[PDB]
DNA sequence: TTTTTTTTTTTTTTTTTTTTTTT
DNA sequence: AAAAAAAAAAAAAAAAAAAAAAA
């Protein structure tokens, strides 16, 4: 079924696969994160609750007084966001937190608080974010891009050693924490495992396990088994180990058992391994020498006189072998020695261990931490457990321990965030293994390993942050704390915790100015995973391995979307379907499949456990039953791509589109694209400027749809009904009575968003798109947006084009454009400015604002008000005065005769030097509002004082009207209710509204419904009043300014720029072009039965940089404006219904196999005169990206029309009147504007404005830059022979004063004449070394 | 005052907001010649102010300097008059934003346009590498009257026909030019017009403006061409030649000096700028700018004319692809059946899979090749037979317009195996062309070698400029300073053997370079040419009569100067073709020629095969 | 067999917000 | 205590020790 707005224009749909998981609503990563962050969390395990219980309770060294937090509140915003918008504070909420202290006696520690206190202490104020997960923090919506990072938890990367020449591997674990100090550990180039914390001066990795406490025997036996040995006779016996003969030769005749196992020089064969084991053969006679390359495992100390006779980790020589037997010691116990699979390199490293004692390798971190410092026990001992152990210094979050846990097979999914003993020497376990070859090794570019951090975790860090301190700060004031002195006020400090997270939200890299030049573009600036920010890979130190794509991106980032240039694929995006994990991993839906039956049900799988599984790719077909029609069905698998069989396939995508992100969705025959093209396409789609009306496309993909009505610009409605009042401004929407609220509904009063300026200059404009009665139904699109139309996204605009090279214009790729799409004015924007102008009060008296200013004609004033601020409605061009703003005259100057002037004031009636901001060279504009802003204190002026009683009219009028359409409304129902009961007509309608109550009514439940409506209205009066009071004590008060500063008017420019000869336009499959000529109408070639063409671009754009996909579109749009024509010829003829009704069942229906299955018959016939109306410019066509329209299809599609099959068209030449040759293509190519316009880009430079201490010409197009010579170029000049003008590009265009003025008299005398003599900078620079005792003389 | 940034020694180096600036985007030029660059009004107005107020209060229109500068922000129809009369001849410098050449920096005359958009000749495009999608340009202008003829003589466009590294031209026609000339010069077996005898050159234009004949027609004649057998004189011969009639109409373009069949195939990429060059060389410089300028026109007319469109039906598939596919599909099939049952290893198993796809992907490309050329059957007045095919896509790759037999073989021809992130091919590739559809496998696999692509060319960016920059320091010190060192000790050049696959003969590597020894023929005691002599083209023409395997030429490399280097010992400037002058820094040509052609850069028995 | 000289390989030193100073 | 001004946001030098060579 389709509701009023989605019956408005059914879009044909081609696609084929059914959809099973719509498109989820976009920013979810965005909204749930914050709502996360702030919502009141009882269990408390994330957000604010988390943040508070973790610094919280709090308490002084033996204070007796603990400070415990009890709960938190966010109040309501003492602002709203489009007052926000206005002044330019942040839209944020105090957050008042409730807290308790007590406090206890003397020797009473367990004992009853002898007192306490309680209070919801004021505890900063936090930025909140509007419904489109967007921060308006100064005046302006800030987006926080969630970023991308390695996870917390250990890494066992190999690290490949490219260096050396040896192509040796440095195999190396990181135990990354989350927060505290990181833990590495890898091996050197001479099989010793190093450790260095925090990558400060590498130590032996031994040497932290020997701080741990552990003895060298204790390290031994946890590192390194052993051999266990007995003396018996000669050729002392060992327990013989066939498993331990593996990889080894027999060193030793091996004759066991009274049988020749191996004879010496033969390795011990899995044959002789097998029989050893099947005799059970066992501890036998070996020899010395062999045991001699053996190494000792525990400290042997002669018994005799309890003398070390040897620790531990030293070789066996037969002397030592000899005293250890006099002595007693049977036992010769020795580290299992091995490098094929047990290789002690640990071993190694012991020995190269510099030192033994506990304390020594303390004083080793210590000096390791803290170089140069004097050493002492209890601070590295303080050191020592801090950088891990401590809980406050150190924390591998939940999902630092998840990870932690699961790389080292750990049975446990949750336990404590700081390490022990155990975690690292699993550790260190695990990476000998994988050097002795157990065990590979992890790629951080592996999407399992990378994490994705939303705004949420952001602010709870940054707050936690804020937290710490003032818990420092509490503690040094209870630490001297007053007995009840005090309430936790003075302990307290609101002022660290706003200023960190304001500073965050603020100025941070990763907040950045919205990019709103377009709703997809907000939208996918929104849903942006960026690698970069605190914690992160920087745009230069990052390599290529994270700059490629890892092939578990697949449905969970988008391949194509990116930025190029510097920081190519640090910025991946996000699919369409993705989500995040619990723990913050990107996971993306898939259809369960049980046996045959691919089981509609959902299942989210994170990345790793999608390499578990099989997976089949998304546009493999079924056959009605879930089963694969193809039973050899490709899938995909833990990385690789095979045919699976029917049954050798767990899982399914949900759709063929959760590869891409929405960025690049949208391209239509997306499939028949080269990945460049498509990516430079997204990029460019993402930044097209809205034009002057918005067209819906006419190639879309389905994604249009959900992309503008989740952007947040569309004004969707809230409850179904009837729209009661249509307006430019406002609409009203009865609400169906079913929805209605317990009490006074019928009121919905959308305020549309009349025109106001984008973060890209480019107007936000909301017009209405509901004809007066229309009903309308929940959750649609009652008020088309900025780049909308009737719901659906519409970028740039249709433009009828002709694939063919005309006379050179479209040379490279240049793109001609007929006056036509010129003259009815179809690309035009208006962009609105805002230009700034301020009255600080410097030295010598404040800046004023009058409209008197010296030295400028009558012309200014004529259209300044008295003020000094001009009319709205102005229409200013370039130089006019905005604003009239004078300075008082330079500063102290001359003589102190001038000083004595200044005693007696001096006698000037000027007085003042001119200032006044004027508008900037080269842009028109018609000014549309000019705010006035003034610090407290400061009274305000005629043109202030006129704004301010305008908009408290304005105000009055909004609060009164509102008002009084919710009392229509109430009364409305009141007279519902009077229809049964108390009816009486006469009655009724004879007094007027004042009394509706005091009619006839017996004892029932409606006069008790009318007293409560009455009880609304008195209700509703005293809350009019109170916001009528409120809203003009908010107009009335001063505003808070920067410092120093009386008042600042703002005045917003608004121009309607048009395309030019300079302009950037460009399709959706990445093929740019700058428009190069605005033809006539007649020069454009027209098809045969006289229609011109509004494009020509370049053919030889598609064989090269493949991107055939916008040819497919030409044609598609050339059926989709061949329908439309059809349609219109049939509705101009006024033909009736059965021909239209028919015709537009049949294009509809086109479905060899499609999902639309729409039906006309039951339509409402008026309903269907409707869409012929919104279809006789057009049908507009759907194309999902891989699940396209064929061509077959397309060539059936055009045959609906009387259009040709090629798709091509005769043109003929509208210059001669002749035929081209090789007939040409013409269709519908849906072509954007990129706001890289020229009047923006061009600026020209004669003798502007200079700098101020390089004093060149200042640089800037803001302020009338010239071309920047750089050293390139001046080797440019010095290849060719050209030195005259390379010496003035250096010289007397540069720095040269007098040589500036020379040349310019020289050119306005008539001269052209450069000034031969060295530059003066050369006499600069000789002054300066002569400065020094340097002769630095010249010669011949 | 002496160190760090702001010390006064690397102060002019840094960079210097010159005045007289400008900057634009950039649109395509046609109709304008190859020394013009159209400026627009809005920024020559605001470039040559100065010089307006000079002919302003000279001519005596507002003789006070302020009525000059109120006038020119008035607008007044005067000063259009004198802006158009200053900027008759006071050439521009058009700078672009990476000056890795020392094309970059070339300067033209000012045409003024209206609008806002700095013009720019196409042919030029090249040079400046500039794309007309966004490309941004600055315009300097000379202020002294030095300044001027420096950037009349030294650096306009029209005396920058051959660039520095390469000698070959490097004003060669491009894009749309190149297509209109070939569709211009194209046998088509029978068109109208076909069987006849027009005129000279004349009526075959006549014949195709009145649409009597065809603009392929393979048709009789009588051009008459003026060689140059004569000793630097135009002998002139007439013959009926066949040709085609469009070729009969491009040869008017053609200067005197050139033979007629310089243009009687069909013009590629490669024809077209032989000819420019063979015109350079015969007829020197100016008939070159000449006959550039009417190549460029009487091509984009053409071209136009033509409407050459890529509609999609033209990218024709094999319909053997998918049985080859499927035969392909069947072999790896039992392959992998084959190393399942362990008679191959896994190593041997998917050697032999990758090579029996790319003997599949060879099959289908030859396959669309086939296709796409040729395949054109058509009645001839008699019977029918084939011609080279007229589809857009290949007439474009034929022609060399833009696009060479590999992409178009991946428009229509299965598009290779792609290789993984780390560099190891593929064991499956793609098997559909860009006319079908890819799948959501297909291509997320092609995004890894996109990107990767895209990621190696953004680093390779600062790899070339680092490059460039070290050779520019270590170079600038150079300057042709010495006319002549008079040594002896010239490198020996000899063709170079690549493994018995000799590449460049001793034509290119001794052009031009002076000869150190007097050149001897290998006859005895037969002084080829004397010793200190220059070895332009025909000298080199004689050692290739001669054939002579080792000329000893001097070499820069050592040569018996100071603090320079001698001008007969560097040879011809490889930018105006003489030999170098005494002054033009050479360094700094070097470094930047070896400089940016850098980007493009990518980031048992033997069996005797010729008779010696 | 012992001492001195030389090599080489390892280590350590080199436009906006905040902080410190002044009134 | 408030306001205004200044500055922050891997290469190589030296030296210990190991190894060569001469007395
Ligand atoms: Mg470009
Ligand atoms: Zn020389």
């Amino acid at each position: 079924v389709y509701s009023y707005t989605e019956k408005k224009r059914i879009r044909k749909d081609f696609g084929k696969r059914p959809q099973v998981l719509d498109v989820p609503y976009l920013l979810s990563i965005q909204l749930d994160s914050f709502q996360k962050f702030i919502e009141q969390d009882p269990e408390g395990q994330y957000g604010l609750e988390a943040a508070f219980r973790s610094v919280f309770p709090i308490q002084s060294y033996s204070g007796n007084s603990e400070l415990q937090y009890v709960s938190y509140r966010l109040g309501e915003p003492v602002f709203d966001v489009q007052e926000c918008q206005i002044r330019g504070v942040t839209y944020s909420a105090p957050l008042r937190v409730k807290l308790r202290l007590v406090i206890y006696e003397r020797e009473a520690p367990e004992g009853t608080v002898k007192d306490i206190k309680e209070q919801e202490v004021y505890m900063g104020e936090i930025p909140l974010m509007t419904d489109n997960g967007t921060f308006v923090i100064n005046g302006t919506e800030r987006v926080i891009v969630s970023q991308l990072h390695r996870s917390p938890g250990v890494f066992f990367d190999s690290d490949k050693g490219k260096t050396h020449s040896s192509g040796k591997v440095l195999y190396n674990a990181r135990i990354i924490p989350y927060r505290g100090s990181w833990l590495d550990f890898e091996f050197d180039p001479k099989d010793n495992l190093f450790v260095r914390i925090d990558r400060r001066r590498k130590l032996p990795a031994t040497i932290i396990l020997r701080a741990l406490n552990y003895t060298t025997e204790q390290i031994l036996d946890l590192f390194f088994e052993k051999v266990i040995f007995e003396i018996r006779d000669n050729k002392l016996q060992m327990e013989l180990v066939p498993e331990r003969l593996r990889g080894e030769t027999a060193s030793f005749d091996i004759e066991a058992n009274g049988k020749v196992y191996v004879e010496k020089g033969r390795r011990i064969t899995a044959r002789h391994i097998r029989q050893l084991e099947k005799d059970d053969v066992k501890l036998i006679e070996v020899p010395v020498e062999y045991i001699a390359g053996k190494v000792v495992a525990k400290d042997y100390i002669d018994e005799s006189t309890g003398e070390l006779i040897c620790a531990a980790n030293m070789e066996l020589s037969l002397d030592l072998l000899a005293k250890l037997s006099q002595s007693g010691h049977k036992r010769i116990e020795t580290l299992f020695t091995n490098d094929l699979d047990h290789g002690p390199y640990i071993s190694e490293t012991l020995r190269v261990d510099p030192t033994n004692d506990r304390l020594s390798a303390l004083v080793e971190i210590y000096r390791m931490m803290r170089p140069g410092e004097p050493p002492t026990r209890e601070a590295a001992e303080s050191l020592f457990e801090n950088l891990f152990f401590s809980e406050d210094r150190y924390d591998l979050s939940a999902v630092g321990r998840m990870k932690f846990n699961r790389s080292l097979l750990r049975e446990e999914i949750e336990g404590s965030g700081i390490l022990s003993k155990d975690d690292i020497i699993d550790v260190m376990k695990k990476l000998i293994d994988i050097r002795n070859g157990k065990g590979e090794v992890d790629d951080i570019d592996h999407l399992g390993n990378r994490r994705i951090r939303s705004v949420g975790e952001m602010a709870e860090n940054q707050f936690r942050v804020g937290l710490v301190r003032v818990e420092r700060a509490v503690k040094e004031r209870l630490s001297l704390g007053d007995l009840d002195t005090l309430m936790p006020q003075d302990m307290i400090n609101a002022k660290p915790i706003s200023a960190a997270v304001k500073e965050f939200f603020g100025s941070s890299q990763l907040s950045q100015f919205m990019d709103q030049n377009n709703p997809l573009s907000e939208i996918t600036h929104k849903r942006r995973i960026s690698a970069l920010g605190p914690g992160g890979l920087t745009r230069e130190r990052a390599g290529f391995e994270v700059r490629d794509v890892h092939p578990t991106h697949y449905g969970r980032v988008c391949p194509i979307e990116t930025p190029e240039g510097p920081n190519i694929g640090l910025i991946n995006s996000l699919s369409v379907y993705a989500q995040t994990n619990e723990y913050g991993f990107l996971e993306t839906p898939y259809r369960k499949v049980t046996d045959g039956v691919v089981t509609d049900e959902i299942h989210y799988l994170s990345a790793i456990e999608e390499g578990n599984y099989v997976i089949a790719q998304a546009n493999s077909n079924l056959d009605e039953e879930g089963h694969f029609v193809e039973d050899l069905v490709t899938c995909r698998s833990k990385g690789e791509s095979s045919l699976f069989s029917r049954d050798q396939v767990d899982y399914m995508d949900v759709s063929t589109q959760q590869v891409v992100s929405v960025g690049a969705s949208l391209i239509p025959f997306l499939e028949h694209d080269d990945a460049n093209r498509a990516l430079m396409g997204a990029n460019m789609q993402r930044q097209a400027v809205p034009t002057l009306r918005a067209d819906k496309p006419l190639v879309g993909t389905g994604m249009e749809r959900a992309v503008a009505v989740d952007s947040g610009v569309t004004a969707v409605a809230k409850r179904g009904g009837v729209v009661q009042y249509v307006d430019a401004s406002r609409i009203v929407i009865k609400v169906n009575e079913d929805e209605m609220y317990p009490g006074e509904a019928g009121i919905d009063i959308y305020n549309l968003t009349k025109y106001t300026r984008s973060n890209q200059n480019t107007c936000i404009n909301q017009m209405p798109c509901v004809s007066l009665g229309e009903p309308v139904e929940r959750g649609d699109v009652l008020a088309d947006g900025p780049s909308t139309d009737l719901g659906e996204l519409a970028l740039g605009q249709n433009m009828r084009v002709a694939f063919m090279p005309w006379n050179g214009y479209n040379f490279e790729d240049s793109i001609l454009v007929s006056e036509r799409v010129v003259q009815e004015d179809r690309f035009t924007t208006i962009h609105i400015q805002e230009l700034a102008c301020v009255s600080r009060d410097t030295k010598l008296g404040p800046e004023e604002i009058t409209a008197d200013i010296p030295n400028v004609g009558e012309a200014a004033l004529s259209k300044l008000d008295e003020s000094g601020i001009v009319y709205i409605g102005a229409e200013v061009t370039g130089g006019d005065i905005l604003v009239g703003k004078v300075t008082p005259k330079g500063e102290t100057q001359l003589t102190p005769e001038e000083k004595l002037l200044r005693a007696i004031f001096g006698e000037k009636a000027s007085d003042v030097k001119d200032s006044s901001l004027r508008v900037p060279n080269g842009v028109s504009g018609t000014v549309i509002d000019v705010q006035v802003f003034t610090r407290d204190g400061v009274e305000k002026d005629k043109r202030a004082l006129e704004i301010e009683e305008m908009q408290l009219k304005q105000a009055k009028k909004d609060l009164s009207e509102e008002l009084q359409i919710l009392e229509a409304g109430l009364f409305s129902r009141i007279r519902a209710v009077l229809v049964a009961g108390g009816v009486e007509a006469e009655k009724l309608d004879k007094l007027p509204r004042d009394r509706w109550l005091e009619l006839g009514l017996t004892d029932e439940e409606k006069q008790n419904q009318l007293e409560q409506l009455a009880e609304q209205y008195d209700e509703l009066k005293h809350e009019f009043e109170k916001k009528l009071e409120a809203k003009r004590r908010k107009i009335t008060q001063g505003d808070d300014l920067a410092p120093g500063v009386l008042k600042i008017v703002k005045v917003y420019l608004a121009v309607k720029r048009r395309i030019q000869p300079g302009d950037k336009m460009a399709g959706r499959h990445g093929n740019k072009g700058v428009i190069s000529k605005i033809n006539p109408i007649e020069d454009m070639p027209y098809d045969e039965n006289g229609t011109p063409v509004d494009i020509v671009l370049n053919p030889l754009g598609v064989p090269s940089r493949m991107n055939i996909g916008q040819i497919l579109e030409t044609h598609l749009g050339m059926a989709a404006k061949g329908i439309g024509d059809k349609i219109n010829a049939m509705l101009k003829q006024q033909q009736e219904v059965a021909k239209l009704r028919e015709f537009i069942q049949r294009a509809y229906d086109l479905g060899a196999d499609v999902r639309q299955k729409v039906d006309l018959s039951t339509f409402s016939d008026e309903e269907v005169m409707r869409l012929a109306e919104n279809l006789r410019k057009g049908m507009p066509i759907a194309t999902p990206v891989f699940d396209g329209a064929k061509e077959a299809e397309i060539k059936e599609l055009l045959k609906l029309g009387d259009l040709p099959t090629s798709g091509q068209i005769r043109l003929y030449d509208g210059r001669t009147g002749e035929q081209f040759e090789r007939p040409v293509t013409v269709g519908y190519m849906y072509m954007l504007k990129l706001n890289h316009l020229v009047d923006d880009k061009m600026h020209a430079r004669s003798t502007g404005s200079y700098s101020l201490v390089t004093q060149q010409p200042l640089g800037g197009k803001a302020q009338f830059g010239g071309q920047r010579f750089g050293e390139m170029e001046v080797w440019a000049l010095e290849a060719y022979g050209a030195a005259y003008t390379l010496q003035e590009m250096l010289t007397v265009k540069s720095d040269d004063v007098n040589g500036r003025t020379k040349m310019y008299k020289n050119i306005v005398d008539g001269n052209h004449q450069m000034e031969p003599g060295m530059p003066e900078s050369f006499n600069v620079l000789l002054k300066e070394i002569r400065s020094l005792g340097i002769n630095i003389e010249l010669e011949d | 005052m002496i160190k760090g940034k702001q010390g006064r020694f690397r102060q002019n180096l840094l960079g210097k907001r010159v005045d007289y600036s400008g900057r634009s985007v950039i649109t395509v030029g046609p109709y304008l010649r190859l020394h013009q660059c159209g400026l627009p009004k809005k920024m020559a107005l605001e470039l040559f102010k100065p010089f307006i107020y000079g002919k302003l209060e000279l001519r005596g229109l507002a003789t006070t300097i302020k009525a000059a500068k109120k006038m020119v922000e008035r607008e007044e129809a005067v000063v259009w008059d004198i802006l158009d009369e200053v900027i008759r001849e006071h050439p521009v410098l058009l700078n672009r934003a990476p000056t890795l050449h020392r094309l970059g920096i070339q300067a033209f005359e000012p045409v003024l346009i209206e609008g806002k958009a700095i013009q720019l000749h196409p042919l030029v495009c090249a040079a400046y590498n500039a794309d007309f999608d966004g490309d941004q340009m600055a315009v300097h202008v000379p202020l002294t009257l030095e300044a001027q003829l420096e950037a009349r003589a030294l650096m306009m466009s029209t005396n920058n026909i051959l660039s520095p590294a390469n000698g070959e031209p490097i004003i060669v026609p491009s894009q749309d030019v190149v297509l209109g000339l070939y569709y211009m010069t194209r046998d088509c077996v029978n068109a109208k017009g076909e069987g006849m005898v027009l005129t000279g050159p004349k009526e075959a234009e006549r014949l195709y403006r009145s649409g009597l004949a065809s603009l392929h027609a393979r048709v009789k004649v009588r051009i008459t061409e003026y060689e140059k057998d004569a000793n630097g004189e135009l002998v002139a011969k007439t013959s009926l030649k066949d040709t085609t009639v469009g070729r009969a109409i491009l040869w008017m373009i053609v200067p005197k000096g050139l033979p007629y069949s310089i243009v009687n195939q069909a013009l590629g990429k490669k024809a077209i700028s032989k000819m420019l060059n063979t015109c350079y060389r015969i007829l020197g410089l100016k008939p070159t700018v000449i006959f550039a300028d009417q190549i460029m026109y009487t091509g984009f007319a053409y071209a136009a004319r033509s409407g050459a469109s890529v509609g999609i039906d033209d990218m024709v598939i094999p319909e053997k692809k998918h049985e080859i596919i499927s035969e392909a599909e069947a072999e790896v099939a039992e392959i992998q059946e084959q190393f399942q049952s362990g008679l191959v290893t896994a190593g041997e198993r998917y050697n032999k899979v990758i090579d029996i796809w790319a003997a599949a992907n060879d099959r289908v490309s030859k396959a669309m090749m086939d296709n796409l050329q040729t395949e054109t059957v058509i009645n001839r007045d008699g019977q029918e037979e084939k011609q080279v095919s007229f589809n857009s896509i290949y007439m474009m790759a034929d022609s060399g317009a833009r696009g060479s037999a590999a992409q178009i073989r991946q428009l229509a021809g299965m598009r290779g195996l792609m290789a993984k992130p780390d560099g190891s091919i593929i064991e499956t590739p793609i098997t559909a062309n860009f006319r079908e559809g890819l799948n959501v496998l297909q291509y997320f696999i092609s995004t890894h070698g996109a990107r990767k692509g895209l990621a190696d060319t953004a680093l390779k960016t600062a790899n070339s400029g680092y490059l460039t920059r070290r050779l520019v320091d270590v170079a600038q010190d150079l300057v042709v300073t010495e006319d002549d060192c008079g040594t002896h000790e010239g490198i020996m050049m000899t063709p170079v053997i690549e493994g018995g696959d000799v590449k460049e003969p001793l034509r290119d590597r001794v052009l031009g370079r002076v000869t150190a020894e007097d050149v001897l023929k290998p006859g005895t005691a037969d002084i080829l040419v004397p010793r200190n002599t220059l070895l332009h083209e025909q000298w080199c023409d004689l050692l290739e009569e001669n054939s002579v395997d080792a000329v000893k030429v001097r070499s820069v490399v050592s040569c018996d100067t100071d603090f320079g280097v001698c001008a007969h010992c560097y040879g011809r400037d490889l930018a105006r073709g003489h030999i170098i002058n005494k002054g033009e820094a050479i360094g700094v040509i070097a470094a930047q020629s070896i400089g940016e052609p850098g980007t493009q850069l990518t980031m048992s028995s033997i069996q005797v095969k010729n008779k010696g």
